[PDB]
């Protein structure tokens, strides 16, 4: 298997919804981030949530191609990443574009305890056709990163508990119950929704390095720091990588 | 269906939510460049060849964009293979690869551009989006570079490091992404035979077969990238590509006259 | 005056001082584009609307760059709302605010690019200068992202965070830089009322106001950014604006025309 | 008021015309700041000075408007950055670029002490119009992000004492009288030349955090490092702003 | 030779090989834009001294671009030399004052730009490969800033800190490299003289001189950087130069239409 | 003579054909190099190697002139140092690109111990006529670098010993003797070929601050280690620049 470029790095996305909630959210998550920071070499990628549903309301109203939407997507996540870092911004924390983490994250994280970026990746107008909606989002571009750096984890930092078997919030969250562990596999022969993208789990199938990745719920403070030392708080997702 | 139905969705569920994407799937198609075809010209196969295989396809190029406008999308070849032969051997993984790569279509679309120049044919990045040559008589036609933007954040294939989405990918999903009329991959076989031609003695040629067809014969991975065949079958514009030998004279004009030289390859 | 005089008056003085300043103003007025008309095409007045708002303009569009050279700036919308509220319910300034709506009218300028791509406009950064798309008839038009540079360094509002100089402004300060020969606003109202005509029941149309009167009204934070106001009172070149709805077909082809749709508004 | 993103920031704004001094005076400003390095996080922000007059003597001659001339003064501005920092460099001083000291300072001043950028603002073709010479230059620039970071202070280094009641190297020097201290709003008022730009009267009006900003002479060794301690040993201007 | 023969030597050889060299020597030369003409407008001799000098170029260029296609790069002037004698006075190293020079040679090419955006003519950057505008004969004409890319790494004079390539190079080696049929700088004398004119009371006028000959006359550093001299010596394609009086009305398009006027500089 | 800009730096340029030999010569020089980081402040500049050769090839194939030729074999070198910097990444080290190496290298080495670069200069179309081959190549590149910053030193790493009479894998082999010094001149005034640019040489001759540079064999390790320690282990290059 390929070398681990920097095993040391902890790997942190954030979701675009919960940094929908603003201050009420942002405020204590910062908070917890700052005191994490001196425990971690951290990459803190942030997510779209709903901006990007509007700018794809418009681009489908207009009838954009799917990798019209992909950037137009993407964007939002950029705007989350500058607006995070900016609460960071007296601990060190700057936000760093995305060739800047692809070729010289290693003396970023020299210079400074943690950097964010936009968790999507750079598919762009060669996002791959299929849906209409982007199929390469933030959970997917977060885990591309943290496995071809071969960070020691990615943690996935939700506004919910973690996996349910039917959307919590939705019209059938009657019966939706938690899931503590699943594996990637499992998941990916279910239909309906999740919380990660469905291509989370084409790319951990692909994967060499992250074992398991948690989603835990950003909302409840402290979740995020016990995470990050390997506590089971939320849901872990079993990629199938096995040890050497 | 409707617009407002479709805004509650996008608004209320995950994305991964079966019934927004059924929704969204109802969604108009626009095509931005309708009327373009994207060509690729091999680096291995072409470029690499020198001057007996690009000086021909520059004045085919100069020649069909009096009444054809075009996106001509360069390959990599063997500086490429010699930079995956070294990462790869040093334990790099695909992303890293994928970073080398595009050196290498660089280095082939600058070499490319410098003898169109003169005819007024810009090296862009953007092609597709490349509003200005694309209108003009004058020019009607880009040069660019054919891999794709990924970069480290590749997919890597089920086994090893090489990069699985390389130019002809590049190249495929760029004519996708812009609802581009004709796909044309310029190589150095007549087209798609049923063994290597390279390494066979009785190869015989096929000039017509699906993806599904190709599967089932063993040919999933022969003349071009093999996910370019499922980015193919998932494709909403380009439903079909031609696969044509550069090295034949006027084979490329041929093609965009609307002969069947070469292969043609559909989704279906 | 004298260019020596001015030379003299430039080395010695401070740029603050009064006799240089008056001295400088005396200097000859070159206007760089005085062809074109800037187009405005508001965020949330138009593209926000999609498809039933955004493809008649570009219909018109396409249809008035043979008669007419075109600098097209997007604004921004909803999404840019959405982030300001955000950013202002974390206490951070108007600066940062400032760098966040950019993004926003970028968006927008890249889907009216993508619609507009097929018909030879670009979407460009340098709308001022980009004179080889301005020269050709078969394209006379561009596109561009209508948020000012000021990022960080944005000057506040005197109260609160939200950046006042915004797409509006940014819009009509490339206008008077360039010095244009005309400055158009297509919002979603026919032009300026007495009060709001979504809040208020009998708003009164006016065709024609000077800033000075809009002030004496009430109307300062209206239809128009109002910083929009003064700097429109400070122009050299650009000293009336013409506001229209975009949203009544041919709209923007009638006052392209020269027709007075809507309101115009005058320095003085 | 808005959070202060660096609060922990020094501003030093270097004028144009110290720098045209050349080396008697960039020596022992280098010397000075050598000194400071341990001592303050600094941005040093640099003004244009003379080369800017040719090339509005220049660009006024080809009649080009206000929009055309200020990135075009903005030029010598990171010019004279790029000299100062080069100066500095042997200790882990550079030039960043506007984008750069925007979106990423708090990581630059986590790997080195100092770094230096140039004291426009970006307004460019779209400065202000009104008068033909623009409006928003290196001292107005300075102040813009010395407020925006919530910085610690803004110091104004001069090629004089400070400001006076006329210019004192002008045809009224003899009855120039030194003023210790002042507010922006008197000096708004009055009529007649300034060392410091008319804009930057404005900004301080509508400003959030800084309280006072001290122009001193960088010609004399010492001020400098006087001023960022906050004695006063220039002129102090009151930007009306209060405490919380 | 054999491009087999080549392509073993330079696999198998160190660059440094004179057989490898000489095998090199021997490769077809391609002209990337022949049918261009690179002239350089001195940022002195012409851009410093305002609208007397620089409205008459801008007319002549406007005018000659209808038959002649054009590069034309700025020079850099008083604000350069300011520069160079504040960074030589503080002891910064020749590649510190190269990469200020450039600054100035950008503020003279945004300035000249401007000028001409109305007329279709743009400033770019890559002027020998600005396909598209030098295509079209609505545009047919680009500016670009005329120092060289070395910065940094630029080579010291044998004595002293300032740049010894500056914009006479920089243009001169654009218009060898993309094999461009003249070469013209426009400056502030008639041409060269054998003493400087603005200095010496009886220099006389010479119309034709090798470089041999100005050499062997101590001419080597007079109206143009002396380095220039010996790449025109080494040149493959620009041969000889043409030194005009930008300051004499239409000298320029005279030079273009095969008039004598100013001297001719020849490699031998 | 001008002042050293980075009077603490060591540059090293590691030869293309080094790389060229995959991990049996890079997994042992990048060993050596990590046990080198705390030791030194270091610039390391790849060359361009075998590939380069192709694309002369090719582009001389197609006819195109030096300055065509000269960008497209830095990307080689580029490429070359991309690949050293991902093995040296766990390390903090990353490639840095060549606006920032000349204008920023100061902050990088304040952040990080060592980064990697292009030894090619930026001399592309505007390369100078002549030779068809570029002649200001990696070894030039490199110099100019160490020479512009007054660097403590730059250390060549070679494929072979150092410099021989005759290419020692050419067909004078046999009657190739190696030169433990030599001087800039007198290699400048002979024919054949050398494992260094003929440019270098002329760099050297103009030079202000770099009196020597050591060409030592990088497949045997403990080379570089003692040529960076002042250490005779190659071949010693005198440029005839003398001590104040
Ligand atoms: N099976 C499921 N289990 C848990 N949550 C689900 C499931 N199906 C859908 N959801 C929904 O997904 C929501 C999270 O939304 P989403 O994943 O789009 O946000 P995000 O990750 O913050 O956004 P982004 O992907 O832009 O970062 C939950 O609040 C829940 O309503
Ligand atoms: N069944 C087959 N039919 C035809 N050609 C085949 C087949 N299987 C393999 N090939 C090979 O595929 C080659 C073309 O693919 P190759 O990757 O060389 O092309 P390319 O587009 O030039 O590559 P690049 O741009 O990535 O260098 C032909 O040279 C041929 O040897
Ligand atoms: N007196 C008035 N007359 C007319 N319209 C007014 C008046 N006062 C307020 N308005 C409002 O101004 C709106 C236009 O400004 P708005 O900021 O929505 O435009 P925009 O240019 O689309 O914005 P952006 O591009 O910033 O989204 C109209 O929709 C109208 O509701
Ligand atoms: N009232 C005043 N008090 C003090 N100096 C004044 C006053 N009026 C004008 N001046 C002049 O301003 C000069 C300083 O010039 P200026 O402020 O343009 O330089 P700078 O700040 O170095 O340049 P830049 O703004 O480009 O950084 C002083 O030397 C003095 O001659
Ligand atoms: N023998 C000579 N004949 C003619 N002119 C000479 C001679 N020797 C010196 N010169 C001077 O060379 C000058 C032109 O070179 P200069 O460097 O001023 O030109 P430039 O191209 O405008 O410079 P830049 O663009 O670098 O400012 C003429 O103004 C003239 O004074
Ligand atoms: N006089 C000489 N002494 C030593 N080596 C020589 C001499 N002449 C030629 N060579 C050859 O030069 C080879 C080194 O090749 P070269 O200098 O091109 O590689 P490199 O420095 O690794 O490449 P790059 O310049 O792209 O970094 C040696 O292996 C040897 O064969
Ligand atoms: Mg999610
Ligand atoms: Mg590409
Ligand atoms: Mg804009
Ligand atoms: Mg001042
Ligand atoms: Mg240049
Ligand atoms: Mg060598
Ligand atoms: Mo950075
Ligand atoms: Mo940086
Ligand atoms: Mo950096």
């Amino acid at each position: 298997r390929p070398i681990r470029l920097l095993p040391w790095l902890q790997v942190v996305k954030i979701g675009g919804r919960v940094m929908d909630r603003g201050a009420d959210a942002i405020l204590p998550l910062v908070e917890e981030l700052r005191k994490l920071l001196p425990e971690h070499r951290l990459l803190i990628l942030t997510g779209a949530g709903v901006r990007a549903r509007h700018v794809f309301s418009v681009g489908l109203d207009l009838g954009l191609p799917v990798g019209s939407l992909a950037p137009l997507a993407a964007s939002e996540a950029g705007q989350n990443g500058h607006i995070l870092a900016a609460m960071l911004a007296s601990e060190g924390v700057s936000y760093v574009e995305h060739p800047t983490v692809a070729d010289q994250l290693a003396i970023h994280l020299s210079a400074t305890r943690a950097v964010v970026g936009s968790a999507f990746p750079p598919y762009h107008h060669h996002e791959f056709p299929g849906s209409r909606i982007p199929p390469h989002r933030a959970d997917t571009g977060a885990f591309l990163l943290a496995d071809a750096f071969g960070a020691a984890g990615l943690t996935i930092v939700e506004n919910v508990d973690g996996i349910y078997t039917a959307d919590p919030n939705g019209p059938d969250r009657g019966q939706a119950r938690f899931l503590p562990e699943t594996s990637a596999t499992d998941l990916a022969k279910s239909e309906g929704p999740l919380p990660v993208d469905r291509a989370l789990l084409d790319v951990m199938a692909t994967a060499r390095h992250i074992e398991r990745v948690q989603v835990v719920n950003g909302l409840v403070p402290g979740r995020l720091t016990a995470a990050l030392r390997g506590e089971h708080v939320g849901t872990l997702i079993r990629t199938g990588v096995r040890p050497a | 269906n409707s617009t407002a139905e479709l805004e509650e969705l996008l608004m209320q569920r995950s994305l991964t939510d079966p019934q927004l994407q059924a929704a969204a799937a109802a969604a108009a198609d626009f095509r931005i460049l309708p009327d373009a075809t994207v060509i690729k010209i091999g680096g291995q196969s072409v470029i690499d060849r020198g001057r007996a295989a690009v000086y021909p396809l520059v004045d085919e190029i100069v020649a069909a964009r009096k009444n054809h406008k075009l996106l001509i999308g360069t390959g990599a070849g063997t500086r490429a293979r010699h930079l995956y032969s070294i990462a790869a051997g040093l334990g790099l993984p695909a992303g890293v690869l994928a970073q080398l790569g595009s050196s290498v279509a660089d280095q082939n679309a600058a070499m490319l551009g410098q003898l169109l120049a003169k005819h007024g044919i810009p090296v862009v990045g953007g092609a597709g989006l490349s509003a200005v040559p694309l209108s003009l008589a004058e020019v009607n036609a880009v040069v660019f570079s054919g891999m794709p933007p990924y970069k480290l954040w590749m997919r890597p294939a089920a086994e090893g490091v090489i990069p699985p989405y390389r130019t002809d990918a590049g190249c495929f999903l760029l004519a996708e992404q812009f609802g581009c009329k004709q796909m044309i991959f310029v190589k150095d076989e007549d087209g798609l035979y049923t063994a290597n031609p390279k390494t066979s003695k009785d190869a015989t040629f096929i000039p017509r077969i699906s993806v599904d067809e190709m599967k089932a014969k063993g040919l999933h991975d022969s003349i071009l990238e093999f996910p370019v065949l499922d980015l193919l079958q998932s494709a909403q514009h380009v439903r079909e590509v031609q696969v044509v030998n550069g090295l034949v004279p006027g084979n490329l004009t041929r093609a965009l006259a609307g002969e069947h030289v070469g292969t043609i390859i559909t989704a279906s």
